[PDB]
């Protein structure tokens, strides 16, 4: 009469992150009302996109605009590794997370005096396959996937990064043995090279709208 | 039944051309999703270890077939034996860490671990073979692997292929060696 | 909800598996603001 | 008020060929779109039927034409382990599986200059209880189950091995103690023993449309 | 589908126990190749 | 969340008679068709009814015909283990049954020349509480359930014998201590005495319409 | 069918548990033998 049964081998062992619910000691526990306590985020890379944070660029959000020539401002990886975005909240996030896909956001706000006067210009460049290069002058930029804006009335300005990979989704975590960037760098160059004095631009990043990550893992630290 | 074989026309003549009638067989142990379905055996004394499924021993069934087909797709099944206490396993692309802690875990029962890895390589499809400047007039890239399993102790292991999808084929051989005899010959039970 | 999900059940009842909410009668915030967000390009575009 | 049940002995081991699956780690993975990725194939003997192999004979597929007499081109066994075979997808695919029923295609290409001319004949010996035999003339050989063919305008010749057997499936491997076939014989004569000069029959095998194989197997090589 | 099969049905959301395919919106070869062989007789068949 | 459930014990334990189903190795498998197979029996009365066996009378099958008194050419127990029946297939079927009822069919088939003329009675005699007797003769035996038969044109006699006992069911098997059969004696009488000479009558048994055994058993032997 | 039976059914498919059966396109002897047989008295019963 009883109901035959065969527990397996192979199940039924402690997981972490199994789907099944504990069994419950205490019952008819009544929590206090939430309603009206402001704030929830029901996702995390919604906080991401609405949220900008600054890069670090040798310790400092801001790019100082300067004299010489040079004019690279900065030229950095796509990757969240990288020393620039180390203190921004997605690469914090993304920390975690096993990898990704779509579009970053870099915002760019001038500082400077309202009589000063500037101009840039900020570049794409796709993953090689490059023997270094990368461009450091304007004008070699330009071949790229670029975008070029002045200081104006509106301070700000939104450069959205595309996502271009051969894979479908990329490591946010750099791989050990490599002589080059998987995706790719982008530069921020001025193009004038006579500032007098100082200015800065601010420099922040952001998800994009259809920014995803997937995996997440808890990775230990060192 | 003659016919220009130049053009690599497919023919396939029954023999009802000396008129003896042959019914259509609807083959199934012949399948890729049924055959590709079991647990071979990959490696043994074990503990950390890619969970690359070229692994697999090329003689064995699901290894040849295996080899057989250019591209894959698989969901898998790990299932490591022997005595160990738990077994981590870390999705593709995380880093490497001698710890381990919060990555998803499973302990054993009776000393058997089953349990299903997701397909989890970033690439559309698997290779078993790739093109990667190896030009001859005469290895993989590591993205190409379910994870990284550890074991708290080393364990053999095992591999189920699911819900398998093999595309462009690619060589069978037998293993045997006929040695003097230009027939086999081998016993059977 | 959640990480959970099977097709049956939760075998105990919910007053004992889960503490009830009680609403402040005898919510979301930051999906409305990412979606606020105005990707409309600002100026008279061209081209 | 707990449901009674008895687990039972010989149950839940660990089996490597169980329908049941594995317990879930990790979920709602969405794996990358497989749409436009071409040439899968849902079934092996799809492509043991549309893709011919060459045969083994002596290391060199081709049988060349003869001037001496002999007249036997070939003669070799219809058996997955001749050596013959050896290097065929089908043999390699039938080194896995138990059983097998259904007929054979051997395709004969004809290869030689467009002036020199050739007939040929091949013929299906039925397994014995035979003496040997067998047949070394086209003229022996014809009582058989054969088939002529002489070469013209259309090379290819598809000759179609009928499945003669006793019991309904019949064994891939052979077993050790035999002193004779247990699926016959099959014998490719030219038949007119004056040809300057060499030319070539190129020869392949592959599944007909009838053909099943049943029981995979993984047999220890060696 | 597969070496699977069961009178029941698996007891976890499909969700968890497999991953999830993707259309590329918002197949098989060899079984067509097998299909399109020419069985009938060449030439004019007697007898 | 997880179904609560309370393994019994004396519940599980391996049974070689247990109705429930071992788990599966191999799927799929297609037998060869049996269609045009003859000659299956579904079950052992059946051909334990349509096909009589031969009696031991010291090693050959038939009764002589004798010229001296005696006059009993056969008495023997309607019971299996008695040596009579030892080669017969009832014996050997019910040497594994533990118990049974119904009528049991003996045949008689006269085999002497066909000038040479007898007269035979059969009678059946219920288990005693018999001081023995049993009887020697046919007026002794007239008494008794029997049957009388003269040859003729047709040779062949079938003697029905009743299943008359006090229990619904009766062992197959004698026990050891008995003194006295308890299912009853059966006996063959010749009623003339004057037979020159020899002839002979062929004795078999067979299972009635209404014959059942009961309980499988699987004796040691010896 | 045979020393078999539950309330329930068998939880693996047919196809896994028992071999398929296959009828030769694209029984029983004894039985009816036993019932071939001849009851009925013989010759002219009387009484």
């Amino acid at each position: 009469g009883i109901i035959p049964v065969a527990c397996f081998d192979g199940y039924g062992g402690f997981q972490n992150t199994d789907p099944k619910t504990a069994d419950p000691i205490y019952g008819y526990v009544y929590n206090p009302s939430r309603n009206d306590c402001h704030g929830r985020y029901s996702n995390l890379l919604d906080v991401a996109e609405a949220c900008p944070t600054f890069l670090n660029f040798d310790g400092k959000p801001y790019v100082v605009t300067k004299n010489n020539g040079d004019k690279v401002m900065t030229c950095f990886d796509v990757a969240f590794t990288h020393k620039v975005h180390k203190n921004t909240f997605l690469a914090g996030l993304a920390d975690y997370y096993a990898q990704y896909q779509g579009s970053l956001n870099y915002h760019f706000m001038y500082t400077g005096p309202t009589h000063h006067k500037a101009k840039f210009m900020v570049a794409y460049i796709p993953p090689g396959i490059e023997t270094d290069r990368l461009p450091k002058t304007p004008e070699d930029a330009a071949h790229c996937y670029h975008s070029e804006w002045d200081t104006g009335l509106n301070s700000q300005f939104t450069f959205a990064v595309p996502y271009v990979s051969a894979s479908d989704f990329s490591y946010t975590h750099t791989d050990t043995p490599a002589m080059a960037t998987t995706n790719g760098w982008v530069a921020v160059f001025q193009v004038t090279d006579t500032h007098s004095a100082e200015a800065a631009v601010v420099v922040s990043v952001s998800a994009g709208p259809d920014l995803e990550f997937r995996f997440p893992v808890d990775p230990v630290r060192q | 039944t003659t016919s220009s074989g130049e053009g690599a026309d497919v023919v396939t003549t029954d023999p009802s051309t000396h008129g003896g009638a042959v019914t259509e067989k609807k083959r199934v142990h012949t399948d890729v999703a049924f055959v590709m379905d079991r647990f071979t055996h990959v490696l043994t004394n074990r503990t950390a270890f890619a969970v690359d499924l070229m692994d697999t021993n090329e003689k064995t069934l699901v290894g040849a077939l295996l080899r057989a087909a250019t591209y894959y797709f698989c969901d898998l099944e790990i299932a490591c034996l022997g005595e160990h206490e738990r077994v981590w396993w870390q999705p593709n692309g995380a880093p490497r860490t001698t710890t381990l802690r919060d990555n998803p875990m499973v302990f054993s029962h009776n000393n058997v671990t089953r349990f299903a890895v997701p397909y989890t390589a970033p690439h559309r499809l698997l290779s078993t073979r790739y093109n990667g400047e190896c030009k001859y007039t005469q290895k993989l890239p590591s993205t190409f692997n379910f994870g990284y399993v550890t074991a708290d102790k080393p364990v053999d292991v095992y591999y189920r292929m699911k819900r398998a999808e093999l595309y462009c084929p690619r060589p069978l051989l037998p293993g045997y060696d006929h040695a003097d005899r230009d027939r086999f010959d081998s016993p059977i039970g | 909800s959640g990480n959970t999900g099977s097709i049956i059940n939760n075998y105990y009842m919910q007053q004992y598996q889960n503490s009830m909410d009680t609403q402040l009668g005898d919510n979301d915030w930051f999906s409305k603001l990412a979606q606020s967000a105005i990707s409309g390009l600002f100026g008279a575009l061209l081209a």
